[PDB]
């Protein structure tokens, strides 16, 4: 028998060579392989094939090559391909991308993806599958956010802060050993992986080591608490000590210097430039020359993402009223003219298009927007992809390699430059079972269902008094992984080596899991996956003006983007 | 160019189902008085008791259908179905403990569907 | 008024409607949110009327055409669910394609 | 002095030959006796009896004959009897059923029944006073349940799921060690009484058995997983084994098997046969024929509860849209048409009311309402009531036969099939004290305070900012018992034997009471309370008539409902 | 706006309110939480236009009429209480056998 | 609907907007929390109806006037701020002294 593709793939999701379009985008991705084997797919449901003696082998323990959960008919997207797998997850973990079922009678088994009596089965056939989004640059301001974030299909937060404290409604700092413990401890009931980052600032050592000691996962040096020389060498000193990473929003203000200054207080060592384009904050008005550099790994903040006729004005008001400034004093008209630039605005979505900038993130409730960190980094690509056209490397008509330069910016990428990719940030064997399974017309948008260490955390579900799930109201809903004590077995507390030798976790009775920050120190930009690109970047401190390679970078902002009022109801 | 959100752009062509494996046709007629449905994956010597037909030709082998459908058989209907080959190790165990072990042995399985009256044992 | 959790998140329904019906009154084309809003709290209004399950299959297939919505908006509805107390208890309503 | 009865009642609840009308139904019960002594009522407030010197003991410490609760004047409706008491609770059990107060000055008062200055009160002078509900055909699939569940009188959910996952969104079941170790964490955060079942799949015995020893209460054989002669065999070879209940959804498609070929499988064991009707799953047309036979426990879901003129309509397209079955294909509309039969669906309301179906559930968000289970009984026994006239039974006019044996089918008997009814089921002393009051206006409809282990948990209570709780709104709301670490002592996690001789709560830190179940394999139909029939149920397989000694079982669906849109909102 | 909980919980008697005044106009006799919805929110909104405690105790009463409600709403609802912001602070408003 | 946790909250501002515009509709002077809620629900349905941010800053200021409002009202709001999807997605309303 043979199945025609439409309803092989309404039935199974797509197959090679098929395409898919991302929400109400211009973007498609394209089926690069598959790894079923065709009239041995595994389904579940009456008179389906994950029966026992059929699909399900009734004869292997948990132990013997079983599965706790198969996502059946997956489409992967992920910086490692968008491909067809079924996964198998096994304590929390991804253990088998491949063919799940029962070696007894099928074909092509991955032999460690048996559905067994202990399987637990998520249909994800037309369903795209991809990594948790990683977060790096979150203040902790309201505790709402977190389930905001996981709407969005974030499941880690790297960041800082106390509540709505003036320093943490500035900066991504907790500062000190005592508001770290404190942080710790509430973080126990926050349902999504957290790492802290302490304050880095200080001219003596002891100061700024303590709090790595404490518990922190990383530090930021931000202006607000004195971007000096001072403060950014001895932070950097602790980190290449400690193993953790340094994120910094520079001295907008070039109070102590100029961006070379900075260049030359960081000293070739590694830094995660934040909100690099400036509107965020950093030197005026050339920040965004350090993504450029080799030892830099540049993140986009969300704000600007994408450029839109009503960026501009939105940005200066925001910035002139944060700031207490005023319209009559030309000082301050000044300050803000010189930091919200429609010149390097325009630029930074050509400068993520071509692979310049590595990260997105969200700045959330600082100056930038928690739940908008993946929508705003697909509207940017579909952007980019009417104004500059298909990449050049594209093929099929497909485009499967900006989708790849682009999903990397929020997966990958912030896990390798905060020192947690060996637990988070890409769908392989081995890594945190943290998903998100997307319905194709919501992609980028509303996540379906957010599994947090093999156990759905949040999902899009109906009335709770329905005979079914599926009625009104379907809204965002935690689940049970946030439930009881399954919220600490479902996410991980990532903390410096220093902290987790020290006994921190036992010290403060923490019971999330606990995931080490490594290997921070000795990556650079050119291990930032499909955004590797390294270039002299310069800006004319005259008109602010962009050039790479002798080119001017500018584009049109646009009247409209997709993933916008077809779906919010405000 | 109207957007439909999440659409599909198919390839061309078709996809074939247990592409390599031997085929084989056989009658089959439900002798009870209820309807009977068969999935993809049950190895097929081992369906509902009060079917008939040759029970040697389903050991080893399902039905030749999409994977997760099903063929219906009404009361007192007889119908052809192709069925497929069991592919990976061709153990069955379960279901109706007609086989528990390799489908290659023909003559226990046969002996155990005769004696529990499995309907077709020639 | 011994409201039960599903009668508190049902109101969330009836204003989301009231809204969206405002809304198609300035004269915007609705979107997916709002579509779905109006059908659903049709639904349950028409069960508090006293409506038949399949007076209302029936109805919801006509409470908004193309041209109240946004482009992509029926294709992206596949069927809306509500249940809601008839006369008779509380029952389910699938209304199929409601926007053709 | 001599009180009226009128003036009786209202000062403090009915006492013995009157009756009180359920809800808004036909439906009357009659105090049968009453424990007080008329004159020494115990009252609580302003110039009232439980006062130091009085009605209250000033003498006794808590260990001395001391309750900590006291619910005064409670009428119970109970398999046990319609009847006034006062209900003495210590240590989070029912202690006394009698007379409270103070031995110096009263007469009549149950020895252990001091009210002293350990002891709370609860008036319950014109409340009805039940037990908990107990539902055994639950999915986990969207925590926001288990208040929906609580608003109407249930305190214990049985059954299985991960959350909104396709295996749970299908079956009861939570598989494997590792999904049961991590539901019982999430168990730990809900405030309810929990029993997980694992996966009744396998032919072999150690992948089921190891559910069991890992935590399970249960198991759960469902056609999805594949329902055949060897899964339903092992799962009964293990239940026998553990000394836990198997719950079956049969081979609807009789793929393997008719019913004959299943009953042959259960070879006489112990059975808990889920929505026996059929229209939510089994053998077509004749898996009700189970309800019949002496070694099976047979519960109703209850969408079908009772049969009305919507239910046929609103099953048939259900069944469509959830199987993803087409009105164009000929094979999908005749499963349809085979599986939900207005034949048997109205012989299920006779066969209620007749005692041969013994026990309520609800499918709770897989074919079934969580908070409907209380209310679907009444509405069943109403509508009997109406067309099949007071049971032959019935004395003085009340419809007390009846209310037994309908309140016994959500309380007592489901807590027996589970091994369950030494801890919850039924107010009798030496039970946990799980009660539900109930003003008789919302009898079956809303709870109007539900106590969990002598807390109250849940209560239909208003404005917390107001002088009283009376003012509006007044809603559904989680109290006391379900907050900080008393939610622990305050709900029961039930296990297998295995599990806890196995030190399970002690590995996973499980902070709950722990039940046990037990006495669950020697048992049968004559064990169920009031419900207690064997007989020959005959299906024609042509007409789907249901006979039961010879005549033909049908009634009418009805155009309305009391329970219905007097009470609710939506 | 700096809603304080109560303020956010009161929002959903107006809201209830108008959902009960719309089945009403459409010729509904009105259920047990309607009626109680109606007459409540009847209640903060003559606190809010600064009328007394005494004249909302008399108003209450000639809100909704027998005929207005279901078979035994009146019976059901012995009394309604609310508190609002009078221009003298928060009072608590009781209406005593509202429907008669 | 697939409402994510701000448009939940936001349905609240448009509920409260619409129990203010029926207090002003009797004649009553607006309090503060009812004076913000009309001027962000105006924000939000203006940038639904595909209005610029600029557009909203400028009309912002002319929703309420002073005798709309009690006294003191005009003197405590200092700033109205509202995120809301436009044409080209969320953004950021301020609307500086609103009420003159
Ligand atoms: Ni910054
Ligand atoms: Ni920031
Ligand atoms: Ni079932
Ligand atoms: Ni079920
Ligand atoms: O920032
Ligand atoms: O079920």
């Amino acid at each position: 028998m043979k199945i025609n593709r439409q309803q092989y793939a309404e039935s199974y999701g797509p197959t090679v060579g098929d395409q898919v379009r991302l929400a109400d985008t211009d973007l498609w991705i394209e089926v690069e392989k598959d790894y079923t084997t065709y009239g041995d797919e595994a389904n579940f449901g009456g008179g389906k094939v994950l029966r026992e003696g059929m699909g399900e082998n009734g004869t292997y323990t948990r132990t013997e090559n079983v599965l706790d959960l198969l996502l059946t008919n997956a489409l992967i997207l992920d910086y490692t391909g968008i491909y067809k797998a079924d996964i198998g997850v096994k304590d929390g973990y991804i253990v088998g991308i491949g063919k799940g079922g029962n070696p007894d009678i099928m074909d092509g088994v991955t032999p460690n993806m048996i559905v067994g009596t202990a399987t637990e089965v998520i249909a994800a056939e037309g369903k795209i599958v991809t990594a948790g989004g990683i977060d790096t640059h979150v203040h902790f301001i309201n505790p709402d956010q977190v389930d905001v974030a996981l709407a969005n299909g974030i499941t880690t937060l790297f960041g800082g802060g106390t509540g709505p404290a003036e320093g943490s409604k500035a900066t991504t700092v907790t500062p000190g050993p005592w508001n770290i413990e404190k942080m710790l401890k509430s973080t126990e009931g926050l349902p999504i992986n957290v790492g802290i980052l302490g304050k880095g600032h200080g001219s003596s050592i002891a100061p700024i080591m303590e709090q790595i000691d404490a518990g922190a996962a990383g530090l930021k040096i931000h202006e607000d608490w004195g971007a000096t020389p001072a403060s950014i060498d001895r932070s950097l000193t602790v980190a290449d000590e400690a193993d953790v990473q340094v994120a910094i929003h520079s001295d907008t203000l070039n109070e102590a210097g100029f961006l070379e200054d900075t260049l030359r207080a960081i000293n070739g060592r590694v830094i995660h430039s934040f909100h690099v384009e400036g509107a965020g904050g950093g030197h005026a008005p050339d920040i965004m020359a350090m993504a450029g550099h080799p030892n830099v790994l540049p993140s986009s903040t969300n704000p600007t993402r994408p450029f839109t006729v009503n960026t501009i004005d939105e940005h200066l008001d925001m910035l002139m009223v944060c700031h207490h400034l005023k319209q009559n004093i030309p000082e301050d008209v000044a300050f803000a003219d010189s930091r919200i630039r429609p010149e390097t605005i325009a630029a930074e979505d050509i400068l993520h298009d071509l692979g310049i900038i590595s990260m997105m993130s969200t700045d959330a409730l600082a100056m930038g927007r928690a739940g908008e960190m993946v929508l705003r980094t697909w509207q940017t690509a579909d952007k980019m992809k009417k104004q500059r056209g298909p990449l050049a490397e594209e093929k099929n008509g497909s485009d499967n390699f900006r989708a790849k330069r682009y999903v990397s910016k929020y997966t990958i990428n912030p896990a390798i430059a905060q020192g947690i990719a060996h637990e988070v940030g890409s769908i392989e064997e081995g890594k945190f079972a943290d998903l998100v399974l997307w319905e194709p017309k919501f992609f980028g948008v509303k996540a379906d269902r957010v599994i947090k260490g093999g156990i759905i955390a949040y999902a899009q579900i109906g009335d709770p008094s329905a005979s079914i799930p599926t009625p009104q109201p379907v809204m965002g809903r935690r689940m049970y992984g946030t439930v009881g004590d399954l919220i600490h077995d479902t996410n991980i507390t990532f903390m410096s080596k220093s902290s987790i030798q020290q006994g921190v976790p036992a010290k403060l009775g923490l019971k999330r899991r606990i995931g080490t920050v490594k290997n921070c120190r000795n990556i650079g930009k050119k291990d930032m996956k499909w955004n590797d690109v390294t270039t002299d970047i310069d800006i004319n401190p005259e008109t602010y003006e962009v050039k790479v390679d002798g080119e001017v970078l500018t584009c049109e902002p646009v009247k409209e983007l997709p993933m916008a009022q077809r779906y919010f109801l405000f | 160019n109207y957007i439909v959100p999440g659409e599909y752009r198919v390839a061309e062509g078709e996809i074939e189902i247990n592409a390599g494996r031997e085929k084989t046709t056989i009658r089959v007629s439900n002798t009870g008085d209820r309807p009977i449905q068969v999935g993809s994956h049950i190895h097929f010597v081992e369906v509902n008791k009060e079917l008939l037909f040759d029970r040697a030709e389903g050991i080893g082998r399902r039905l030749n259908i999409p994977s997760g459908t099903a063929a219906r058989f009404e009361p007192g209907e007889e119908m052809e179905v192709e069925l497929t080959e069991l592919g990976g190790n061709r153990e069955v165990f379960g279901i109706s403990d007609l086989t528990n072990g390799s489908v290659d042995n023909k003559e226990l399985i046969l002996q155990r569907a005769k004696e529990l009256g499995y309907k077709g044992v020639e | 008024m011994h409201l039960n959790p599903a009668e508190k998140e049902k109101l969330q329904i009836f204003l989301a409607s009231e809204l969206a019906l405002k809304r198609k009154a300035r004269g915007l084309k609705l979107n997916y949110p709002e579509a779905v809003a109006i059908i659903t709290s049709f639904i349950m209004e028409g069960a508090r009327d006293g409506k038949t399950v399949a007076m209302l299959m029936e109805e919801g297939k006509h409470v908004l055409t193309r041209d109240d919505v946004m482009e992509g908006v029926p294709e992206m509805i596949d069927d809306i669910q509500a249940e809601a107390t008839f006369p008779d208890g509380t029952k389910l309503v699938t209304v199929h394609n409601p926007i053709s």
